């Protein structure tokens, strides 16, 4: 059968704001289903909170909302838009969840909203893991033993059977969340506590360990005609025990003979079945006993993952577009394979002739006293893909595509180390981010692979190949730049060495191999992924550069190029805003007529969607990957500006070797970059800044910090030093000196200039002050405090900078009000996170124009010349992964550590920000008891927050000098003790369910470190906390309003724009 | 350094290295796109006279084992790889397959453009090749081999691979954790099945006994009288190399049990046979099927099936004679796949329901097979 008939409209559930362990991937999904149900001439509705993502454009959709995703407001879309239908597999588990809610609500019922895709019943069948586990032993699938629990009494017997350690899974949860190891008693109670309670139904699976067995997944798509494929195996590189979102993974799988793959082939299918997955994909997950090919099934989900991305990419076939399709009715026979020119049908196998290799991307330096071992649980921001002929090559491209300054495999501990063998050995033992270059540290160190393999648990089939590419590394070495004839070279470079890395070990530069290679005519040749190695041809260009015989590249000499570079991997401060703002750089360039080129590596963007560009090269965004495209393609221009610190760290080689940099030049980039540059521009352009000053040494420093006065922003980290001891203290720990603006907003200023003029794309101003990371700081546009007298200082001050800095494009402009002076706190000269949050919130595709812009076409050819001040408040919040490190200290600072975002749209500020609050998953309550303890400086505003929460219904409580400052103006607050005070105190009250608010403000390194159980309990115990009295307010504010009162689509928020 | 050398029939050379026996090898070049399932491949009789280009770079990473010989010997002419990994690493390795290519006494070349070779073939077609591996492998040598080589096109491949003598087979199937089973005693299984040795893989034979079928084994040549008179419950038709045209004794004897009510079933080769003695006409495809991920449909209930395929020639689906229905179609290129005699107990499918390698999905065949037979018995 072809289309449904019986469904119009469908509603599409989107995944929310980025956060570890579900990320990018659902955008990539969400956009490939809203374009595939629009193709098919559907009305498409979707809800997503999340503003940088291409799926919320309102070109993508018929009815865009971004919303906070929760029933009650989803309820309110359907009920206003009533759909059809709902597919709720496309948006990671927060779509699964609200599916099931919205089920369990009578919403749907009460609507008639047929669910598509998946049911509800095929979801909890996976998703329960009591269900689940029933199910396998029906079809005499083998799981590890295990039990149930939905109490620690309960879990605490499982354990007394399956023992230690054990893996405690909860249900209804993905990536790890809220699950772990427990090596003893200890963590085991921590463990579960914390699962028990983010389970969406109080339910843990505890199971024996199968840690070091090897790990496998399936991808599988399935028809309602029954047919069903294997769309591709993954090998995981790190073992069971290590969450496959952060293991090193490979494709296809490596280790299996055919006799063992049918089987698990046919288990994959088999759980499909069992489960009732029949109109869609599903990734299945193994644990295969390396010495007997035991085969264990772990778990399924039901719905599009991070590993379908990462499958579609490898592959070829887009899975999410093709399982929207055939939630619609569509059969597998009847779609046609989109890269095959759709010769070949999507009923099929695909085959490779490459190896695929993932590596993840980790952030542990952003979080100190966090717990850096590699679990269940996952912790990775992010991931890169690569792909190679050879594992070998696969995987070195990939590690020079990490972002993360590794050539290849660079050393971690020296060959003189006495200590070395010890510590390679435990990093061996107990993995951590750096566990890949600690590998080949053990081979130069003198360890076996069999050594190796017992510490480890990886594949000797991997193993022997890192073996092999140091044994190379050593004779490079040892012959030196002299040794390197075109042999010898070629020979490294089919096995993926960087020209870098051999640099390295040659001891000359970098271009000093390169340059060899052009001597030799040693070039790469470029191969096209296709589905079918090679057997069909293919009509797109979706490459991967290697060293061998045939290139598959035929560039056009046709069309003018114009080259994007994408930002390889995301990572905390390097999201998915940059590459929303590189797709809308693709796509209006493209509109445009010219030949459009994408440049990246990150598997889980729509940027590296063969969609999206005109050619896609998969490839490491690298000085030597991007010169070897350039040198083939000889583009008209170069965008370096839209990929984040990536491609802006390699502007000015790309010029120095005569690439063709467009936009603003990479001179101009430095001198915004680099703080004297930037220094002299200010004052050329008496503009204010905070007093500074470079200070060598420590009395040097307490010196000069007289002279720039405290407290102070100690930048290379971030620190704010608050007194001479403090200083002294700091440096003990322990360089730009700066005034640090207390008491200050931050603003943000979106803007463009195209050499002519400047346009304002936005002035955003902070919820939390200035000493509080803007990635980290709610904010609002337009300003809700800011004179309209101190913005248009603001305004004239950019466009000073604009002109002056030579800025052709995007750029960002960072300020602090003080005392009603305007400070400058930094140019960014390039797409800023901001750009996709102010495009929404204003209708203009600043990117899409800032692109035109960079390429040639003006402002006023465009048209796009005036400021727009939309209707309506857009207030944008955040979210942080503190809930995964709970080790560290949950409090904001000069440092981001944020992962991702949502946008509030209201009538007003306070609906804004109501909208935006709720939509971060914040457990804010409308009544409750509240807890106050803030510091000497704010006890002043207090009394007035104080106020409101007792207009608004709250007790409170306070502890010492607090209550002392609000009986002093009349307000009697519970006394609560400080931990060392007494009992009970503010834990034991945060621990007993006693507050639903907490507002706790600190300052300086003692009182924060001392402070640290308030912030920990609150966010143990899921209470919301402000820590800053700016939060307060405006989270006070906010009581004020009903976020599910209203909903507006992003079509409507435009239209309403004069 | 062991060099190697392939060479195609227009001119076309791919330097590589020596990773089998020392010497030379002429045969068809074709390219088979399964990324696992290696060993069996090798040792399928269909690939005599071929030289195999596996499209999966990394080719012997598990090694090999008995249990995963589709036959007593290596039926490749040569094999053609991207690479060979510096160790096999899976707990049913027995032997490297360096080592094994060595005892089979096979050519073997590895670290060539094997992507550049298979677009080759694809777009230009099959060709002739040889390869070379030695001490200095000579190119006009090579090329002149390939170029003398006469082509599968018309070589009847089938009696150069059959069984000298007949032979009885009652051993099922490996099982992960009884491997390879112990022959079952010929009272234990109720059907028995004449079975023509045209190049039999060994789990055609395994999964039809899995199925009650005590089996005899019949040279390529075995006469239509010399079979009937054995009271076969029904009759195999198996897969093998070359050209299945020149096979006038197997057409002519299949002819003859055509007119009986003997249930007949055939694979592959045996599939094109059937074919012909039904008035059919056979093809010789541009480059062939060669893969475990070929999707067929059966047209009549409207499924589709992954399947393995292993195939230079094809069935042509124009000149079906009526009595001849068409029951399955590759989704790939619409080719015939399948048929069955609308008149007789007799049918055919031209990939391999026995996969080894590759997909499960087509095993069903089988079972129909077995349906007739006991039908046929009831009688
Ligand atoms: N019995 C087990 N022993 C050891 N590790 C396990 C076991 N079960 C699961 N794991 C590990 O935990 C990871 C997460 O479990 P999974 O069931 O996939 O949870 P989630 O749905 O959160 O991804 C697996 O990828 C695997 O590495
Ligand atoms: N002089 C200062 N006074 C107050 N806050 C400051 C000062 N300098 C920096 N900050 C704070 O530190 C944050 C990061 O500083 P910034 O120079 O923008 O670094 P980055 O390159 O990480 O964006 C700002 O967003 C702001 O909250
Ligand atoms: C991972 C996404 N959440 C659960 C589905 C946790 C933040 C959204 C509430
Ligand atoms: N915009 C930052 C998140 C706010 C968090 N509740 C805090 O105040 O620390
Ligand atoms: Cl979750
Ligand atoms: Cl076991
Ligand atoms: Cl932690
Ligand atoms: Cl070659
Ligand atoms: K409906
Ligand atoms: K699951
Ligand atoms: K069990
Ligand atoms: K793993
Ligand atoms: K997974
Ligand atoms: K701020
Ligand atoms: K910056
Ligand atoms: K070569
Ligand atoms: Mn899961
Ligand atoms: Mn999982
Ligand atoms: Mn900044």
């Amino acid at each position: 059968m072809p289309k449904r008939t019986d469904i119009k409209s469908i509603l599409i559930l989107g995944a929310g704001p980025i956060v570890i362990g579900q990320a990018c991937e659902f955008d990539y999904s969400g956009a490939q289903a809203c374009k595939a149900l629009r193709e098919e001439g559907y009305r498409v509705i979707l809800v997503n909170s999340n503003p940088a993502t291409i799926m919320t454009d309102p070109e993508m959709a018929d009815a865009t909302y971004i919303e906070p995703i929760h029933w009650e407001v989803v309820r309110k879309i359907i009920e206003k838009e009533r759909p059809d239908a709902v597919l709720p597999t496309m948006g990671g588990q927060t779509a699964l969840n609200c599916a099931l809610e919205l089920e369990r609500q009578g919403v749907l019922e009460e609507f008639g909203v047929t669910m598509i895709g998946a049911t509800a019943d095929a979801i909890d069948k996976a998703e329960d893991r009591r269900r689940f586990d029933v199910a396998m032993k029906k079809i005499g699938l083998e799981t590890a033993r295990s039990g149930i629990a939905h109490t620690m009494e309960e879990a605490l017997a499982v354990a007394a059977d399956v023992g230690f350690p054990c893996i405690i899974r909860p249900s209804f949860t993905m990536g790890g969340s809220g699950g772990g190891i427990a090596y003893n008693r200890e963590e085991f109670e921590e463990i579960c506590a914390r699962g028990l309670d983010l389970s969406p139904t109080k339910e843990l699976l505890i199971d024996e360990s199968l840690i070091g067995w090897k790990e496998y997944e399936m991808e599988v798509v399935r028809d309602k005609n029954d047919n069903c494929i294997i769309v591709c195996s993954i090998e995981n590189f790190d073992a069971m025990g290590i969450h496959t979102g952060d293991s090193i993974t490979v494709a296809p799988a490596q280790t299996l003979t055919d006799k063992e793959y049918q089987i698990m082939r046919n288990a994959s299918m088999a759980v499909l079945r069992e489960i009732g997955v029949e109109t869609g994909g599903s990734n299945v997950q193994f644990a295969v006993n390396p010495k007997n090919g035991r085969l264990i099934v772990i778990e399924m989900n039901p719905r599009v993952s991070r590993s379908s991305a990462l499958a579609s990419k490898a592959t070829g076939f887009p899975i999410a577009k093709v399982a929207a399709k055939l939630a619609v009715g569509y059969t597998l026979d009847e779609l046609m394979n989109d890269i095959t020119g759709g010769r070949t049908p999507a009923s099929f196998e695909p085959s490779i002739d490459y190896v695929v290799t993932k590596i993840p991307r980790f952030n542990f330096e952003k979080f100190a006293g966090a717990n850096d071992r590699l679990t269940t649980q996952m912790k990775s921001v992010g991931e890169v893909m690569a792909i190679g002929r050879t594992q070998q090559e696969s995987l070195q491209k990939a590690l020079r595509g990490l972002e993360v300054g590794a050539t290849g495999f660079d050393p971690k501990v020296s060959l003189d180390d006495p200590e070395a063998l010890t510590k390679i050995r435990r990093e061996l033992k107990d993995a951590g981010a750096d566990r890949i270059w600690y590998i080949a540290d053990a081979f130069r160190a003198g360890l076996s692979v069999d050594g190796v393999f017992n510490l480890t648990n990886i594949d000797r089939w991997f193993l022997v190949q890192i073996e092999e590419l140091v044994r190379l590394e050593e004779k490079v070495a040892e012959v030196g730049i002299t040794g390197l004839n075109a042999d010898f070279l070629r020979q490294l470079k089919r096995k993926g060495f960087a020209d870098a890395r051999l640099a390295k070990l040659a001891g000359v530069r970098e271009a000093e191999i390169r340059k060899l290679r052009d001597q030799y005519d040693l070039h790469p040749v470029y191969k096209r992924v296709d589905t079918c190695a090679a057997e069909f041809a293919t009509d797109t260009a979706y490459m991967y550069s290697t060293y061998e015989e045939e290139c598959e590249a035929n560039p056009s000499t046709d069309r003018e190029k114009i080259m994007v570079l994408g930002g390889g991997p995301n990572r905390i401060g390097q999201g998915i805003e940059f590459d929303y703002c590189c797709v809308h750089a693709s796509l209006a360039l493209r509109e445009d007529g010219y030949e459009t080129i994408m440049v990246n590596c990150n598997p889980e963007t729509v940027s590296t969607d063969y969609d999206t560009s005109d050619r896609l090269y998969f490839e490491p965004v690298t000085l030597e990957d991007v010169l070897e495209i350039v040198r083939i393609e000889k583009p008209k221009g170069v965008i370096v500006q839209y990929g984040g610190q990536t491609p802006l760290k390699l502007a000015r080689a790309l010029e120095a070797a005569g690439v063709p940099v467009i936009g603003t030049s990479p001179d101009a980039i430095d001198r915004a970059e680099d703080r004297e540059r930037f220094q002299h521009a200010v004052e050329r352009l008496k503009l204010k800044q905070p007093a500074n000053a470079t200070v060598t040494a420590i009395e040097m420093a307490v010196e000069k910090a007289k002279e720039i006065g405290y407290p102070l922003v100690v930048r290379p980290a971030m620190e704010i030093v608050y007194d001479e001891a403090d200083l002294r203290r700091y440096f003990q720990t322990a360089v730009l000196l700066d005034h640090f603006l207390d008491d200050a907003v931050e603003v943000d200023v979106d803007a463009i200039c195209d050499g002519e003029m400047v346009l304002i794309g936005g002035i955003m101003e902070h919820i939390e002050q200035a000493g509080v990371h803007s990635g980290d700081s709610a904010c609002s546009l337009p300003a809700y405090t800011l004179s309209q007298e101190i913005q248009d200082v603001m305004r004239q001050q950019v466009q000073k900078l604009a002109f002056e800095l030579q800025v052709r494009g995007l750029m960002n402009v960072q300020f602090a009000v003080k005392n009603n002076e305007v400070y400058l706190i930094e140019v960014n000269p390039r797409a800023a996170r901001t750009v996709p949050f102010v495009s929404k919130a204003t209708g203009v595709p600043l990117a899409k124009v800032a692109a035109r812009v960079m390429a040639g076409k003006s402002l006023a050819e465009q048209g796009v010349t005036k400021e727009v001040i939309p209707p309506y408040y857009s207030v944008k919040e955040v979210v942080l992964p503190f809930n995964k490190f709970p080790g560290v200290d949950p409090l904001l600072g000069p440092e981001m550590r944020s992962t991702g975002e949502v946008m509030g749209v209201g009538r007003t500020f306070a609906e804004a920000f109501a909208k935006a609050q709720l939509g971060s998953n914040s457990t804010m309550k409308k009544h409750g008891r509240a807890l106050l303890s803030v510091r000497e400086g704010d006890k002043e505003r207090v009394v007035d927050l104080a106020a409101k929460l007792l207009k608004q219904g709250f007790e409170l409580d306070a502890t010492h000098g607090t209550a002392i400052v609000l009986g002093e103006a009349g307000i009697n607050p519970r006394l609560v003790n400080k931990v060392h005070e007494g009992r009970p105190h503010i834990q034991d009250r945060i621990k007993n369910g006693e507050y639903t608010y907490i507002i706790n403000t600190t300052s300086g390194r003692r009182a924060i470190e001392d402070s640290r159980v308030i912030r920990r309990s609150a966010l143990q115990y899921k209470v919301h906390y402000d820590t800053t009295l700016n939060g307060g307010f405006a989270t006070a504010m906010a009581l004020n309003a009903d976020a599910t009162e209203k909903v507006i689509s992003v079509q409507e928020m435009h239209a309403q724009i004069k | 350094i062991k060099s190697a050398l392939l060479v195609l029939e227009d001119g076309t050379q791919f330097h590589g290295r020596a990773i089998g026996a020392t010497g030379s090898a002429v045969g068809e070049v074709v390219f088979n796109t399964s990324m696992t399932g290696y060993q069996e491949i090798l040792t399928d009789p269909s690939y005599s006279r071929q030289i195999v280009t596996l499209t999966y770079p990394h080719i012997g990473n598990v090694g090999t084992n008995d249990a995963d010989e589709e036959s007593s010997q290596v039926h490749a002419q040569g094999l053609v790889i991207r690479d060979l990994p510096l160790i096999a690493s899976n707990f049913r390795n027995t032997e490297d397959l360096s080592s094994y290519l060595k005892r089979h006494n096979i050519v073997a070349i590895a670290d060539i453009d094997t992507r550049k070779l298979t677009r080759l073939l694809r777009e230009k077609g099959a060709q002739n090749g040889c390869i070379i591996a030695g001490d200095n492998p000579d190119a006009a040598l090579a090329l002149e081999k390939a170029r003398a080589f006469p082509g599968l096109n018309g070589m009847d491949l089938a009696k150069e691979v059959t069984t000298a003598e007949a032979y009885s087979w009652t051993q099922g199937s490996w099982t992960l954790t009884g491997g390879l089973p112990e022959a079952k005693k010929e009272d234990e299984l109720p059907f028995h099945v004449v079975a023509y040795d045209f190049g039999a893989k060994r789990n055609i034979l395994r999964m039809l006994v899995d199925r009650g079928c005590r089996l005899t084994i019949v040279p390529a040549q075995t006469s239509a009288e010399d079979v009937l008179k054995m009271n076969p419950d029904g009759i195999f038709l198996s897969n093998g190399p070359g050209d299945p045209a020149p096979c006038d004794y197997a057409i002519t004897a299949i002819q003859k049990f055509l007119e009986t009510d003997i249930p007949v079933f055939g694979i592959s080769l045996g599939h094109q046979l059937l074919a012909l003695a039904s008035g059919a006409k056979t093809v010789k495809m541009k480059f062939g099927h060669h893969g475990g991920n070929h999707p067929v449909k059966d047209v009549e209930k409207n499924v589709v099936m992954i399947t393995a395929q292993n195939h230079g020639f094809a069935v042509d689906e124009a000149t079906l004679p009526a009595n001849l229905r068409v029951t399955h179609k590759s989704l790939f290129d619409g080719t015939l796949q399948g048929i069955h005699r609308t008149d007789k107990p007799a049918f055919s499918f031209q990939g391999h329901p026995e996969a080894s390698p590759g997909p499960h999905d087509a095993a069903p065949l089988f079972d129909h097979f077995i349906e007739l037979i006991e039908q046929y018995r009831k009688t």
